[PDB]
């Protein structure tokens, strides 16, 4: 059962420090050469650093733009690799993925889920959540409801509907940033026979501020 | 640095047909050890990249038989024997010969399907938002195809352009449609100075804009 799980990201001050971790399991970590790749709009996927295995003297290699600022390291006894990031810049903002080359010629075979790093002096702010219910009477066959999530920072927020029980007719859109901070919409379409007879609630979480909010969509 | 080029920024394909994606390197990726270090990855919308093919033609574990790769030196091709609607995503090639490792810019696979008009819904500001001094009017243009659409907002018939926040979803992996959210951001004071709020969508499926509107006074 192979998995790589990154932790340690989130909002960080420009010029500040942050150390990402990545825990491996399900494969022989000690033989693998392990790398960090990040993604940004502007470069797409970008290789960051690599640390080799003990047999290859744990050697490290870094991309030019982070050399001297980032340090990659590993602790085979905990099957983990780390990326200590110093002197953080806006160009360092992106999703960072832990990935490994388990054996010679295998390529980046296993990847973690990714951890968003946002290099910004702005501060963490919770979201407000507003139900979006139809103006008129339904009918017809299907009705669309929504939840407006606004005023939060940084990304991401997770939105579910009926705690996950409704997912097939949901579109949670990318958030938009402007003066009010982030603003995101999520819509859900269900039969007119489901709502308003059944409770439809959107559940919003914002891990940065540890905010959780459940809002029921009620006919207006 | 070695430069990886994926000319096509996207490629449109109909489910059931075969298709190929090309990648070129600026240097031969053939190593002294005899292996060619070129791999292919898929990144579905909102997920991490995942390896599809390592060293030109070797399928990775769990990858569908429909994928294959070929190529040599500086030119490579990823092929699908039969595409499926769930194949939407961005496909990247990467050279793993020299440091720094480098990736192509990716080619987005776009599934072609029958045209579909948007289901357009408009929402007056929630009373909860109004008590807080806010008046965002939200409009969803959902499940439409092809992907381009235009949205115009009108307040008592006059067009409004500033304060509009637009967001688009990636192509749906099950039904190959696209959706868009458009929010007109107003303060409560501004909201009350007028009464007609319309979200008008123009899309290839109709010669007439699709209009959804309401009146504040109701
Ligand atoms: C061109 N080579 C060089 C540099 C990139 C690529 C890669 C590869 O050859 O697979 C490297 O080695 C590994 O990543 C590896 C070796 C043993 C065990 C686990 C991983 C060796």
């Amino acid at each position: 059962e192979v998995t790589l799980q990154e932790s340690g990201g989130g909002l960080v001050q420009p010029g500040g420090s942050m150390k990402l971790s990545c825990a491996a399991s399900g494969f022989t970590f000690s033989d693998a050469w392990v790398d960090w790749v990040r993604q940004s709009p502007g470069k797409g996927l970008e290789w960051v650093a690599e640390i080799r295995n003990k047999a290859n003297n744990h050697a490290t290699k870094y991309t030019e733009s982070v050399k001297g600022r980032f340090t990659i390291s590993r602790d085979d006894s905990k099957s983990s690799v780390y990326l200590q990031m110093n002197s953080l810049r806006a160009e360092d903002t992106g999703i960072y993925y832990c990935t490994s080359v388990p054996q010679l010629g295998r390529g980046f075979a296993y990847w973690g889920q990714g951890t968003l790093v946002t290099v910004s002096a702005a501060s963490t702010t919770p979201p407000s959540v507003y139900p979006l219910a139809p103006g008129s009477g339904g009918a017809g066959s299907m009705v669309t409801l929504g939840c407006l999530v606004k005023g939060y920072f940084p990304e991401p927020v997770t939105v579910t509907w009926n705690s996950g029980a409704l997912s097939s007719g949901v579109h949670t859109f990318p958030a938009v940033l402007q003066s009010d901070l982030y603003t995101l919409s999520s819509s859900v379409t269900v039969p007119s026979s489901t709502w308003p007879s059944q409770t439809v609630t959107c559940n919003v979480a914002h891990p940065a501020s540890s905010t959780q909010v459940d809002k029921k969509i009620v006919p207006k | 640095d070695i430069v990886m080029t994926q000319a096509a920024p996207s490629v449109p394909v109909t489910p059931g047909e075969s298709v190929s994606i090309s990648c070129r390197s600026s240097k031969s990726l053939l190593h002294s050890n005899g292996y060619t270090y070129l791999h292919w990855f898929l990144q579905r919308p909102g997920q991490s990249p995942q390896l599809l093919i390592y060293r030109v033609s070797n399928l990775a574990s769990g990858v569908p038989d429909r994928f294959s790769g070929s190529g040599s030196g500086t030119a490579f091709t990823l092929r699908f024997s039969r595409v499926e609607a769930e194949d939407v995503g961005v496909y990247y090639c990467m050279q793993h010969l020299e440091y720094p490792f480098t990736f192509g810019s990716g080619t987005k696979l776009e599934i072609k399907r029958a045209d579909a008009a948007p289901t357009v819904s408009i929402f007056p500001p929630s009373s909860e938002q109004l008590t807080s001094g806010g008046a965002s009017v939200v409009c969803f243009l959902n499940n439409f195809y092809p992907q381009d659409i235009t949205v115009s907002w009108k307040i008592d018939g006059a067009e409004r352009s500033s304060g509009v926040l637009n967001s688009w979803t990636d192509q749906d992996s099950s039904d190959s449609t696209y959706s868009m959210s458009s929010t007109l951001t107003l303060t409560k004071d501004e909201y009350e100075r007028h009464s007609s709020y319309t979200c008008e969508a123009t899309h290839k499926t109709s010669t007439s804009p699709i209009t959804k509107s309401f009146n504040r006074g109701e």
